[PDB]
């Protein structure tokens, strides 16, 4: 297993935490809460060519919150730069968080990502996203939530990384999953957690799933 | 004990810094958080900048020395200007020595770039501050101290080249107009020393990084200087010959000579235009003999991605598609120019086959731009004719779906552009693409829709004739496809492209009823195909050819009984029986294009009788029952039944709008009995069972049920053309079955599609509804507010429907906010306020439109109480409350109409349209003007919010203010400089004379 | 590690867990649900992967002491606890809520997963 740190830019808000959290846990955050600073979180993907870690820096976009801002970036070996195409000014900003970015890392691979491409009314149409061109970046319209997408901008970067273009993610093996018998002494314990999880909604009933 | 560095009335421990920061990068989990942390703390403290000099000298750690840069950048960036001059020329020569001894130690050097890079672009930052008016030597000790050392002159085009973007790329929006008009005077000034140093670097060469380093440089240079540095010195041959054979310069040459390819150059000079020429020839010439020939295959060499050849290649396609769109003219004149326009141009043909999206846009571009100008410019086609040969076969390979709209769009373009040209060379293409879908060679799901999709785009730009030939002969070879082809997965791919087909063809169908009525007849066969995909493309291209051939459903055709709209109908049970709902309603939304064809009213509203024949009877008996038994309402499948119903009035009324009346006519009445009965039905079970009542199945079907009553009401009057009926018949019990009952149900139950209604309701009727909008105001305004003034957050969707409403009140019936008692006029100041502060685009949008128009609204009423009372009450939280989303950095995608807003607000004063004094008595000599008391005011204002600007920025700025209030350009430029003083101490109050 | 085993059931669905902290349904995946059957144990378990990365939101025996209940919120899911399920690596309990397309599909994997019960009796 070799592993990567991946440095992931842009403002605020255009989900860069919402795109992270669902790769760690499948889980899809609706709530915005701002980054502080940094979280740094392991993201292991299974290839035919054996597992890679990215050591993910999931860097603050809002000015106040920012922290060590380009102290972030150092041995940085691949980044995401993010925008929302809901929000014209995030898109404006692009070329500021590469500035920032390629000062401190010059020669690593980047892919550009427009999120939340599931929005209907959209802002930053195909026409005006250019930047990525002379800068050698990569580019994917993505959604973090309906997860258009979702897996490119790191099979991308795997392939870039371990110099493979013909790197694959494939199924991680399924171990046979252990047999047991419910422990007596929590009967009472369960019966309560369950109903407190049927009388609580599903989340997002009108979806396809 | 990490938190120690912290303690700042002990002296810093360096060590521990090393370890906190050694924790950081290289640690791992809660040991990583807690150094991340206190880092952060450590860095952010104000006087940390004072620990910088003993961290560059003592630490060991690079990372460290990196961080104390950071805060140091604080420091230059923000309060460089409180420091004596004394410690800013120690802190510079500190910076200086550091970045030149790391340069002088080849070790360092090697090892050490993110330092040396970070300390350059200190030294910029410094320069911005210092240069050249405190520091007017920079540039030649620089210079000086570059032929010392290989090293220092490499990292001195570092320093040039971070100047350069500092000055010319990033300023506009980080410095004052002033400050980037003196820093860019001041680089062009001194640049001839600067261009002697590159040239001279360039020409005596040896050192591979130094001239990297060095072009890096020039690229920068090309976004500003003037032609005569590339075009009157060898530079051009240099970049053109030997900088394109080494690999390590190519890249970086590449990218110059892009630039120079856009550089500001005079049109009428037969010398310059050779220099064109002949630099083209030199970098193709060095690309043919030392990268790859013409023939190679790029799209091999790409997909094996060996080193920087992506890179490259991109950077190749970026080099011809730029030079070849501004000069491929002075290629076109000369025979002995011919070869390399053509070799040019196959090279774009060999890039155009890489499988790379984004490269792949990058060259579609630069044909679009070349079958664009071959299509009008005279005496050019037959240059490129084997070049748009290959072309045609590259675009219909590559043709994508139609759902992908940007690049179908671009793809679509250039084909009908190639097909015009050789409409022969077209159609040949594509029916050998066919034969080989047929001998199986080629074939795959894949490969015959990419065939479809390309066949259909090029639809219009044959001669009916051969078009004619062509389509027969295209449906005749997919039908032979279909039967060949081997269960039901492979037929039904090739019939959902020969729908695609048929469906893109409506000049074909429109002259030949027999095969629409077949078409049409054989979809209708297909509406009883479950394989999934069958009937959703049925549908579709059931739609798609009725909204193109709608006239040839509406007339009686030759040898026809009746009118073909009249088959369908009759027969609508039968057809639709198999579809799902949604599939229903595509169908009948359909059905509703047909009849409006008709202009026969006694015609139009028995053919819409005979269309809603079954939703009809299915209502009629459900309302039968429903009241004479409303039990029968709580059963699911009932629910289900009639939202079904309001659905398909929904999709007749989208397609028929003002045609559609006598239908909505028809179930009105008890359409409205219905949200009333569902209404109690909801409120119940709320009662009944709690807030979660509304996330059951049973109460968001009822809910649905409303919502799609809502939706029918707004999609009628919306489109309405007899708005006496609206008035008349439809306003009041539309007012009486949605407004108390809006009202008077908890937030969590309340529909915001009811504001989304009353928006239409008061934008096409609403001049006619004086009363009407007064109550829809009594019924939503508070309640609404109430919902949305806690947070930004919570009832979203009630959040933009609520001020989308008010937006429209404020437009069309602003005697409705006259009305208000001056309690709820004060809530609804409060309400327009908060839209601003909002960081959604829709409400803050809305928000600075309603405070400029109801500005315009007092404005409009002239000289009398109301208007005065308004100014005297809310003049100045309006201009206080736009200054603080202005200038707090939240909210900077509302710049422009806060400036339009602010700039109206100051135009009044300005103006002298403002009748009374805007200050309570005794509070200013009683004769002053409005003028000298708002100049007061905001000099104030800004003093307690920005206690760091002088009292001579403050008069500078506002005095710039007033005089470009009726100049929205420049009064939105005198506001970003303020924007950008206020996040300094120091800045220049003569910046506001720019 | 699937291919000793006989895919009995495949049907798309989106899967939830229960955080009692927040007291919230997170979900875990969308993808295919799969009932598999070890063709030496003769044991079915329920394996579901995410959709573009393929990795394991479910992993776990259909056992016999298991009940399928209704939410509150949907006619077209089903809670149920789970006491070992190795879908993160070490076998964990979960509050697990699974939801289909359709009603129709609802039903259809309640009736497999009760068949999938009394094979697991054997
Ligand atoms: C099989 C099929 C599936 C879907 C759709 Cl939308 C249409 C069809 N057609 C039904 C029978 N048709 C014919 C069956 C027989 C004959 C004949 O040669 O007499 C002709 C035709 N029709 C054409 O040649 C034709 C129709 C529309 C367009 Br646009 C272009 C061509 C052709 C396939
Ligand atoms: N519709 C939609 N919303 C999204 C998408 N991705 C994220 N969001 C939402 O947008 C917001 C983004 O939040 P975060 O992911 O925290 O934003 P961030 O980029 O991490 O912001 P900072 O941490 O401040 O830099 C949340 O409300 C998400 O639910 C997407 O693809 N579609
Ligand atoms: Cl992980
Ligand atoms: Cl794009
Ligand atoms: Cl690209
Ligand atoms: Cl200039
Ligand atoms: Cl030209
Ligand atoms: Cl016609
Ligand atoms: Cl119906
Ligand atoms: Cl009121
Ligand atoms: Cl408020
Ligand atoms: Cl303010
Ligand atoms: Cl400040
Ligand atoms: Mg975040």
């Amino acid at each position: 297993q070799v592993q990567f740190k991946l440095v992931l830019v842009g403002d605020g808000g255009t989900g860069k935490t919402t795109f992270v959290k669902r790769h760690l846990t499948g889980e899809f955050e609706k709530k915005y809460v701002a980054t502080l600073g940094v979280e740094v979180h392991p993201l292991v993907f299974h290839t035919n060519r054996g597992p890679i870690k990215f050591n993910v820096w999931d860097t603050a976009g809002l000015e106040k919150f920012g922290g060590l801002r380009d102290g972030y970036y150092i041995q940085a070996q691949c980044a995401i730069i993010m925008f929302d195409v809901t929000s014209r000014v995030t898109y404006k900003n692009v070329p500021n968080w590469h500035r920032d970015l390629v000062r401190v890392c010059e020669n690593i691979p980047i892919v550009l990502c427009g999120n939340k491409v599931d929005i209907k009314d959209r802002k930053v149409k195909a026409k005006s996203i250019v930047f990525h061109r002379k800068k050698n970046l990569q580019y994917y319209d993505i959604s973090a939530k309906s997860n258009y997408n979702f897996e490119k901008p790191f099979l991308w970067l795997a392939r870039k990384l371990i110099g493979d273009p013909n790197l694959e993610f494939v199924a991680m093996p399924a171990a046979a999953p252990p047999e047991v018998v419910m422990d007596p002494a929590l009967a009472a314990q369960y019966e309560h957690d369950l109903e407190v999880a049927q009388t609580t909604a599903l989340p997002d009933e009108d979806d396809d799933l | 004990s990490m938190e120690g560095i912290l303690d700042f009335s002990n002296d810093l421990d360096i060590a521990l810094l090393d370890q906190v920061v050694s924790t950081f990068y290289q640690g791992e989990g809660v040991q990583q958080k807690q150094a991340q942390e206190i880092l952060t703390k450590f860095q952010d403290n104000p006087d940390a900048w004072e620990k910088v000099d003993q961290i560059l000298q003592f630490s060991t750690n690079p990372q460290s020395k990196f961080i104390a840069l950071s805060i140091l950048d604080k420091l230059i960036t923000r309060k460089w200007k409180l420091l004596p001059n004394d410690h800013r020329i120690g802190i510079r020569n500190f910076v200086v020595g550091m970045i030149i001894s790391m340069c002088q130690d080849d070790e360092v050097f090697k090892t050490q770039k993110n330092l040396i890079n970070k300390s350059d672009l200190t030294l910029v930052q410094i320069l911005k501050q210092e240069w050249p008016q405190n520091w007017p030597e920079f540039i030649p000790e620089l210079i000086g101290s570059s032929s010392s050392s290989v090293n220092v002159c490499e990292n001195n085009m570092i320093v040039l080249k971070l100047l350069s973007e500092e000055v010319f790329d990033f300023s506009a929006e980080q410095m004052t107009q002033a400050k980037a008009l003196h820093l860019k005077n001041s680089m062009s000034k001194e640049f001839e020393q600067i261009f002697k140093l590159c040239f001279q670097v360039l020409e005596q060469g040896s050192s591979s990084s130094l001239i990297v380093a060095t072009l890096e440089s020039l690229l920068r240079y090309l976004h500003w200087i003037p032609y005569r540095y590339i075009y009157e010195t060898n530079i051009l041959e240099l970049l053109s010959t030997k900088f394109m054979t080494s690999p390590d310069t190519r890249a970086i040459t590449l990218k110059c000579l892009t630039e120079v390819s856009n550089l500001k150059i005079p049109q009428d000079n037969d010398l310059i235009k050779r220099q064109t020429v002949l630099f083209f020839q030199n970098t193709l010439q060095q690309i043919a003999t030392s990268v790859m020939p013409v023939t190679a295959d790029l799209k091999a060499t790409y997909a094996n991605a060996n080193g920087n050849d992506q890179s490259f290649l991109q950077d190749l396609a970026m080099f011809l598609t730029t030079y070849l769109a501004r000069n491929r003219a002075l290629l076109e004149s000369d025979e002995s120019l011919r070869e390399l326009l053509l070799n040019a141009h196959q090279y774009l043909i060999q890039l155009s086959k890489i499988e790379e999206r984004e490269l792949f846009k990058t060259t579609l571009d630069y044909w679009h731009n070349l079958v664009a100008d071959l299509f009008y410019e005279p005496l050019k086609k037959h240059i490129y004719e084997e070049i748009c040969s290959q072309l045609r076969l590259v675009i219909i390979e590559n043709m994508v779906r139609p759902e992908e709209i940007q690049l179908y769009k671009s793809e679509r373009e250039v084909l009908v552009y190639l097909t015009h040209l050789n409409v022969i060379d077209t159609e040949e293409i594509m029916i050998s693409k066919l034969a080989r879908q047929i001998d199986g060679s080629e074939w795959s799901w894949h490969n015959i829709n990419t065939l479809s999709w390309a066949i259909g785009s090029i639809s219009g730009t044959m001669s009916e004739d051969t078009e004619k030939r062509f389509v027969v002969t295209v449906i005749k070879d997919l039908l032979g496809l279909c039967e060949q082809k081997r269960g039901k997965d492979n037929k039904a791919v090739v019939a959902r492209d020969i729908m695609y087909v048929v469906g893109e063809y409506p000049r074909f169908l429109k002259a030949h009823w027999n095969f629409l009525r077949t078409v049409i007849l054989k979809l209708f066969e297909f509406m009883h195909e479950t394989h999934e995909g069958v009937q959703d493309m049925a549908c579709d291209t059931f739609i798609k050819i009725v909204q193109k051939c709608k006239y040839h459903f509406v007339i009686q055709q030759p040898r026809e009984s009746e009118p073909f709209i009249q088959t369908i109908i009759r027969d609508i049970q039968k057809t639709t029986a198999d579809l799902q709902p949604q599939q229903v309603h595509t169908f009948y939304k359909a059905c509703g294009i047909i009849i409006s064809e008709e202009r026969s009213v006694a015609e139009r509203n028995r053919l819409l009788s005979d269309l809603m024949q079954l939703p009809n009877m299915a209502w009629d008996t459900i309302v039968e029952q429903s009241t004479a038994n409303p039990t029968l309402l709580l059963d699911s499948e009932t629910v289900k039944i009639i939202a079904n119903i309001i659905k398909t009035n929904v999709a007749v009324c989208t397609s028929m709008g003002a045609d559609f009346y006598p239908q909505l006519g028809h179930i009105y009445y008890n359409m409205l009995q219905l949200y009333r009965a569902v209404s109690s039905m909801i409120s119940t079970q709320v009662a009944a069972e709690g807030l979660i009542a509304t996330k059951t199945p049973k109460v968001r079907g009822l809910r649905t049920i409303k919502k799609e009553i809502l939706k029918l009401v707004e999609t009628y009057i919306s489109k309405a053309r007899n708005l006496d009926d609206v008035v008349k018949v439809l306003v009041e019990p539309l007012l009486n079955a949605v407004l108390e009952d809006y009202m008077n149900n908890v937030p969590d139950a309340r529909d915001a599609e009811v504001l989304n209604c009353m928006t239409t309701v008061v934008e096409k009727v609403g001049h006619m509804i004086p009363q009407g909008v007064i109550l829809i105001l009594q019924s939503v305004f508070e309640c609404t507010l109430d919902m949305i003034n806690k947070d930004f957050t919570e009832y979203p969707e009630h959040r933009v429907e609520f001020y989308k409403l008010l937006k429209v009140i404020n437009e069309k019936s602003f005697a409705a906010f006259l009305e208000l008692p001056p309690a709820a006029f004060k809530l609804f100041v409060d309400a327009i306020c908060w839209a601003f502060k909002h960081n959604n685009r829709d409400v803050e949008v809305n928000g600075l439109q309603i405070a400029l128009d109801l500005v315009k609204n007092i404005e409009r009423m002239g000289n009398v109480p109301f208007a005065n009372e308004f100014h005297k009450n809310y003049f100045f939280i309006f201009v206080s409350e736009t200054f603080f989303v202005l200038t707090d950095s939240d909210h900077k995608s509302g710049f422009s109409k806060q400036a339009l807003l602010l700039m109206k607000l100051i135009s009044l004063v300005y103006d002298n349209k403002i009748s009374v004094p805007l200050y309570q008595e005794a509070e200013v000599p009683q004769g002053t003007s409005n003028q000298v008391y708002l100049s007061q005011y905001l000099a104030n204002m800004l003093s307690n919010a920005f206690p760091h600007l002088t009292s001579e920025q403050i008069a500078s700025f506002l005095s710039a203010l007033t005089k470009q209030c009726k100049d929205l350009v420049v009064f939105k430029g005198t506001l970003r400089d303020f924007l950008v003083q206020i996040k300094e101490v120091g800045g220049d109050p003569t910046d506001y004379l720019f | 590690m699937e291919e000793d085993e006989e895919v009995l059931y495949k049907v798309r669905a989106k899967l939830f867990r229960f955080d009692a902290d927040a007291k919230e349904w997170k979900e875990r995946g969308t993808g295919d649900c799969k009932f598999l059957k070890n063709k030496k144990t003769n044991k079915v378990r329920i394996l579901m992967r995410r959709d573009k990365t393929l990795k394991i939101c479910a992993n776990h025996i259909i056992a016999p002491e298991y009940t399928l209940k209704p939410n509150v919120g949907s006619d077209r899911s089903w809670v149920y606890a789970c006491t070992a399920d190795i879908a993160e690596g070490e076998a964990e309990a979960f509050t697990f809520a699974i939801r289909f397309g359709s009603k129709e599909n609802a039903d259809k994997f309640k009736e497999e997963f009760e068949k999938a019960q009394e094979i697991n009796k054997k």
